[PDB]
């Protein structure tokens, strides 16, 4: 079910994990030591994941901070 | 658990279960629940007339604890069902 | 509402650990009710023994630093709490939330009594300061003297007698020691004016409070609406809903001898100023009057304009 | 008599909600257990357990969670002041919601169907003949249940308080005290926070700030909220503090009440040449903000003279009084004013910003600068005001610069009049 | 005579926030123009070295989690590189009048309480409590972790009546023990000052200044602030430090915790040491609660049995109860 | 003997360490590098900041502290590479590898649990590893 | 800057390379160099050795903490700190911290 | 539509151009070689343009530097 981590370096114990559900993938912002997640977002394929992710403003870990601030957004 | 079986429709002895046991939870959605946690990790779901007496250290009784939920009640409660995914 | 003969001034009272919540809807600098209730506490500890009478209080507010935090780049703020001791059982407790400030403020006062004929000025001001040094000003402690005891001598000024040149002279001698601070008044007539301006659609006043202290961006067929001053929402009294109760009725009162009602606060408009706009410094003190036939309480500075 | 078409139809609809999970061995008892209850006994067992809830509009619990006592629905009067505002201005839109054991809110929604475009709530406190035509039951049933239905909107039966209820004395005109127990204005808090969440985002807010992205705006006006402060109730369990939805997970935030010196600075007058050369300006962002606001009142003619007759007179007082605040901040902070270069043009401003006397000062200090009432810095300050804001000559051909020159005349006159006693 | 439903005691021994400023030893008597210790940021690249479970643990997430570096931003406070002495300054008022509550329902219960406390003071003075308070000002309990591993710690205490100094004390914190309350002439003098303060016989304002040799450019330890950690937005930054206007500082209630470590009268073990005075006398770091209510040594049990029923406990437990009244708090139901 | 007399609590030990290196005239020195994050702002910014104190380049304290505790010559995998520093789940961030796996029985948590709770004393060099982790310090437990 | 990264050659046309080296890779960095008339780096720091390396600062259990102190005291009484201080002395001897 | 340049000497390829829209004029700070503009500001008549411009602090090209730093101002 688990595929990979989205970033290669943890920014204060937090990282985005990429999961597989069948015909869709599940990106999920989560703590690493504990395991409990803070927000999630469902995509259809990994091409949508990389195509959406590489369009974010930033480079390196500013991109992963923007992605964690995007997936774990206050929904209301 | 047994207190809602010898008194399965007696809500006064469920108020005695409020008198003896420990702290309480509430669930607000389209429906409405109260949750009575016990010392034996037994959480009484209470809703109007109907109820459910949960038995922990058993994932099948936690499936029965998830047999009393709307999907909006399952929009909440996900940090409570996944909280109980340890007990082996 | 009685005009005082003297204006006693406390120079630099630095509160450690104040109460920066002050209401369920406003946030920052604390209520005027703490600063008036402090004066009535001085009236209950000093003024009956030196035969004087203390009625109002003048907020000057030289310095203010709230223990806040702003992480994660958001444009909102959170608090900086403290710990509590462990549980009744021995695990941990819940977390209530409490505001906090490192305040420094100067306070004008108002004296009515006959103690001036019985005692000189330095004696009166010395007794009042050396009682106020052991109290708690707005829910937090009052910092004692240090190397900065150099402004710590008080002042006292009779207002009625003397020529007008001594009135404006010594008045400007007062306002050169309140010089970096910003005074605070109440300006509800402006709120009635904005009710009469926005009275085309709806005369509601709470939504006027929501539509005064904010940055109104009005676009062009973008122009920021010009603010006519440094206005601020403050709590301004109580508007009691329950009928009054006899003393020995409600369980868990403070004492079983004074009556009770259940109240809610009442929101008003106030304004921070420089002290040189004020015509006479006796038109700055915070009084509070009442009529307990109904639930109508308020703090005010009557006759400011 | 369509109340039987409310009760007897709506309970049947809730039975249709229970048809999704029905087995025949449980339907053998659920036939009479649902139908015989659904006619008469659902209101009996439901009416027996209404007092587990409590419908109030001001709750004591967000003051402290352990506190038990008196919650109040009572908002009978709006007798308030001519200028003061509060939760008496609600009138309509009364969001008053449920405090208590949440297991039995099915009664509450059942009482919510009474005000579905009808005046049957007064027929739920009275009007038993309307319950004789419509409900058509016995007098003990409909009248006793009608006695038992007011008991969710009223108090439990005795006044109470707690030692964590913020009880405060309040002195009177020459009389005793009234100790008061304040509450938390929950309906007002929910209403105002619904307004703030409508204002910060929504349909037209995203549209108009999207027009700020596009520079293509239309008739509309929005606003921005500086310095909202989050206050959180309940802790990790905002459920036990009642009424708090996922929209309000202990999320009551506060409008600011800061005094305008909350953001202090470091006073920029060191012995370096940069501040010593440009010392005549004396600027902050507030000074230049008021100066540019003063410049923006130049394209205002007499056609809308309600604003310019008032705001221009007040608008120049804050600049010179703000300069008094600059000498205030310079005065009691940096007492070290020793010898350095540039003591000929910064010598009149030195006697304007009169420092403390030196410790090595001899007897020739009551004659070196004693007669220094420096009225020349009102002239340099006048030149700084003249070069700062534009002085139009089309207002000079009119009487706008005679009245305007009168305003700067008397305002700089009163500024120097403050400057008359800088030493004496 | 039931208990009062509302009780509240205002605190005495009110400290202030301690300020830290660094300098050089033997420039110690001129410690008045020393610059403050500032709080700064630095980044920290560490590895993940906590405990990791075995349930719901894909080993790809495990080995992917261990083998990757962690990034983080913290706050530190260090001395300047040419200074080896920490200076910690605070003040202390001693109010006095430690029997009168600030809020009480009953009038008979309050008069019985004042007769009990006045009976205690008339039987024996405040000499014991002021002796132990004098020992906690003598050494450097209020230097919590800054004391640990130091060459020499010197404490200077001043008494202030006006813009002057009445009497100055100069101690040595390492010679004075951490656990052994031994008498001394100067500690009896300062204990007479504090005991004269708590009885209401005068006004007592003290200025406390502490000096510690740590090392050139070493690390000082201010008190740490709360990042609330409410669900989302953990943030890049960690370990924020408390401060005043551009100076590191310690909270006032932590010094106030360090002053009231009196209690050597636990039922469990008197071999560990004095830990501070609390009702249900507990230690948050150890996770234990000494002085259980299932025993008869709790503050509420002794206060109820000594006010309402005139059953006077042992003398040292009376020192405990009066120590809780000098602490102050919110009592009653 | 001085450091061993210091860690046992028999005295106070403060050392001053000064290092000298011939590199060359005008060559490049290597201070430690700070954290920046390229987010979405205007006109760009820097890409390499360096740690400093008041107008002097410097190295972080935890990097020197990393350089002092390179003890561990007792890996199960290979003792031919060299001593790399002492960590629970003994890992190298640059190499991307984690020696001393918990699937073996040489982890710090496993040896500490088997040596405190059950009195199963490990080999002597692993005891040097465990006491080295106690001199390192950390946040242990659940 | 320049172009020296790997390419997938799934969106790497031969015109895309020339277009990508028309592109700016302009950049601003920090350097630290010696002065031109100096050839020696001096690195100074201090070091405290505290001691008491068995006592934790926070522990729930009292029996587990006493068992831990008996284990560590058993270790120190069986053999000293000579090995660890020997290896620490070797890391201060050479220049690992450079 | 185009009227004139506001300054008679380009200060590092940058100059203020004056345009006409009907009953209003449009001052626009722009590059000269490329043509793309950086900020703009709308006036009602040329008397407002010269009456506002000649009140700026400066003389010669300090006035045009202040005008370019005024029209191309950060609006927020």
């Amino acid at each position: 079910k688990f595929i990979k981590y989205l970033s290669t370096a943890h920014l204060n114990y937090m990282n985005i994990a990429v999961y597989e559900n069948g015909s869709k993938i599940k990106a999920r912002v989560e703590n690493v030591v504990n395991g409990k997640s803070v927000g999630a977002r469902d995509f259809d394929s990994t091409e949508q994941l990389e195509s959406w992710f590489y369009g974010l403003p930033g480079s390196g870990l500013g991109r992963i901070e923007n992605a964690m601030n995007e997936i774990s957004r206050r929904e209301n | 658990h047994h207190i809602a079986q010898q008194h399965k429709d007696t809500v006064a002895a469920c108020e005695a279960a409020e008198a003896i046991a420990i702290a309480k939870d509430q669930v607000w959605d389209g429906e409405g629940y109260t949750k009575y946690t016990f010392d034996d990790n037994s959480v009484l779901i209470q809703s109007g007339t109907t109820q459910y007496a949960m038995d922990a250290d058993d994932a099948d009784s936690i499936k029965g604890y998830a047999d009393w939920l709307d999907d909006e009640a399952r929009s909440a409660e996900a940090s409570e069902i996944e909280r109980l995914l340890e007990s082996v | 509402v009685t005009d005082p003969e003297a204006l006693l001034l406390l120079p630099r009272l630095s509160i450690q650990n104040a109460n920066a919540i002050s209401s369920p809807l406003t946030w920052g600098f604390p209520s005027p009710g703490a600063f008036t209730g402090f004066v009535h506490a001085l009236q209950r500890r000093v003024g009956i023994s030196l035969d004087i009478e203390l009625d109002g209080v003048g907020i000057v507010c030289h310095r203010f630093e709230a223990q806040i935090s702003q992480p994660a780049g958001k444009r909102t703020k959170v608090f900086n709490l403290t710990r509590n001791p462990l549980n009744r059982d021995g695990s941990t407790a819940a977390i209530v939330e409490e505001g906090r400030a490192h305040l420094e403020v100067s306070l004008l006062l108002g004296v009515h009594g006959d103690g001036l004929d019985d005692h000189p000025a330095q004696e009166i001001a010395r007794q009042v300061q050396e009682q106020a040094g052991a109290m708690r000003l707005a829910g937090g402690s009052i910092l004692p003297w240090c190397n900065e005891r150099f402004p710590a001598p008080n002042a006292e000024l009779l207002m009625l007698g003397g020529s007008d040149e001594q009135r404006r002279k010594n008045q400007r001698r007062l306002t050169r020691r309140l010089l970096p601070g910003f005074a605070l008044v109440s300006r509800e007539a402006l709120l009635q004016q904005h009710l009469e301006t926005l009275r085309t659609t709806l005369p509601e006043a709470t939504t006027l409070d929501a539509l005064l202290d904010l940055c109104r961006i009005n676009f062009e067929p973008w122009q920021v609406r010009d603010k006519p001053g440094w206005l601020v929402p403050i709590p301004a009294g109580y508007n009691a809903l329950s009928p009054l109760y006899l003393p020995g009725e409600v369980r868990n009162a403070r004492d079983r001898e004074t009556p009770l009602r259940f109240v809610e606060n009442l929101f008003g408009l106030g304004e921070w100023l420089s002290p040189h706009r004020v015509a006479a410094l006796s038109d700055l003190l915070w009084y509070h009057h009442a009529e307990p036939d109904k639930g109508l309480y308020r703090w005010s500075t009557p006759r400011f304009v | 008599q369509e109340l039987r078409q409310f009760i007897e139809s709506f309970i049947q609809e809730r039975l249709q909600g229970k048809l999704d999970k029905l087995q025949p061995d449980e339907d053998d008892k659920r036939q009479t257990l649902l139908a015989t209850h659904r006619r008469e006994a659902w209101l009996a067992d439901a009416a027996r357990r209404v007092g587990q809830l409590q419908l109030v509009t001001h709750t004591l619990k967000p003051i402290h969670p352990d506190a038990r006592g008196s919650n109040l629905h009572s908002l009978p009067q709006a007798p308030g002041q001519p200028g003061l505002a509060g939760s008496h201005e609600l009138g309509d839109r009364l969001v008053s919601d449920v405090v208590g054991n949440a297991a039995a809110l099915d009664v509450f929604k059942f009482l919510s169907l009474q005000y579905q475009g009808k005046n049957l709530l007064n027929w739920l406190t009275e009007d038993s003949a309307e319950a004789l035509q419509a409900l058509s039951d016995n007098a003990e049933q409909a009248r006793e249940w009608r006695q038992a239905f007011i008991g969710i909107t009223t108090v439990k039966g005795a006044p109470a308080s707690h030692s964590l209820a913020k009880q405060l004395y309040f002195p009177l005109p020459g009389s005793g005290y009234h100790l008061l127990a304040p509450l938390f204005p929950t309906s007002l808090v929910h209403h105002v926070h619904a307004l703030l969440r409508e204002a910060r985002f929504g349909d037209a807010a995203k549209a108009a700030r999207e027009a700020r992205s596009r520079q293509e705006s239309w008739p509309h006006g929005f606003s921005e909220y500086p310095n909202l402060a989050i206050q959180k109730f309940g802790g990790t369990k905002p459920q036990n503090i009642s009424q708090l939805n996922n929209e309000r997970r202990g999320e009551n935030w506060l409008l600011p009440s800061l005094p305008p010196n909350w953001q202090r600075q470091n006073v920029n007058a060191p012995m370096r040449h940069s501040s010593v050369f440009e010392h005549d300006f004396g600027r902050t962002p507030e000074v230049s903000r008021l100066t540019r606001t003063l410049q923006r009142f130049l394209a205002k003619t007499v056609h809308n003279n309600l604003a310019i007759r008032q705001r221009r007179a007040q608008l120049v007082a804050q600049i010179c009084d703000e300069a008094l605040q600059y000498a205030a901040r310079l005065r009691e902070l940096e007492p070290g004013w020793s010898a350095t270069p540039g003591c000929q043009l910064h010598d009149a401003e030195q006697l304007w910003l009169d420092p403390l006397r030196a410790q090595t000062d001899e007897t020739f200090l009551q004659r070196r600068l004693r007669g220094d009432w420096p009225a020349e810095v009102g002239n340099r300050f006048a030149n700084w005001l003249n070069r700062a804001v534009s002085s139009d000559s089309q207002i000079l051909g009119s009487p706008e610069a005679a009245q305007w020159s009168q305003e700067l005349s008397k305002e700089l006159t009163m500024f120097k009049e403050i400057l008359e006693d800088e030493r004496d | 005579l039931s208990t009062a439903s509302v009780l509240a005691f205002e605190r005495k021994l009110d400290p202030s926030d301690a300020l830290m400023s660094a300098g050089a030893w033997a420039q110690r008597d001129a410690s008045q123009e020393w610059p403050a210790v500032t709080v700064r940021e630095k980044s920290v690249r560490g590895t993940i070295s906590n405990r990791l479970k075995t349930k719901d643990r894909d080993p790809a997430k495990l080995d992917a989690s261990i083998q990757s570096p962690n990034l983080q931003t913290v706050d530190v406070a260090n001395l300047p590189s040419d200074a080896d002495t920490l200076k910690v300054r605070f003040t202390l008022r001693v109010l006095g009048g430690a029997g009168t509550p600030s809020a009480c329902n009953d009038a008979a219960y309050r008069d019985k309480l004042l007769q009990t406390v006045a009976t205690y003071v008339n039987d024996q003075g405040f000499a014991e409590l002021a002796r132990r308070y004098a020992h906690n000002l003598a050494n450097a309990r209020f230097l919590w972790r800054n004391r640990v591993g130091a060459e020499a710690v010197e404490v200077r205490i001043n008494h202030i009546r006006q813009g002057e100094v009445a009497r100055a004390w100069r101690f040595d914190a390492l010679a004075i023990g951490l656990r052994d309350f031994k008498a001394d002439a100067e500690l009896d003098a300062l204990a007479e000052l504090i005991a004269s303060g708590l009885s209401g016989s005068g006004h007592v304002l003290l200025e406390v200044v502490a000096f510690a040799r740590i090392g050139d450019g070493q690390e000082v330890f201010p008190s740490q602030e709360l990042i609330l950690d409410k669900g989302d937005k953990k943030g890049q930054k960690s370990k924020t430090l408390y401060s005043v206007r551009d100076a590191a500082a310690i909270h006032s209630q932590k010094i106030g915790n360090a002053l009231r470590t009196i209690d050597t009268w636990y039922p469990d073990e008197d071999g560990l040491g004095p830990i501070a005075v609390e009702p249900y006398g507990s230690v948050t770091s150890q996770g234990k609660a000494y002085r259980q209510p299932k025993q008869k040594l709790d503050f509420y049990t002794l206060l109820d049995n000594w006010v309402l029923r005139d059953e006077a406990p042992a003398v040292e437990q009376q020192h405990y109860v009066i120590a809780n009244l000098i602490r102050g708090g919110v009592f009653g139901e």
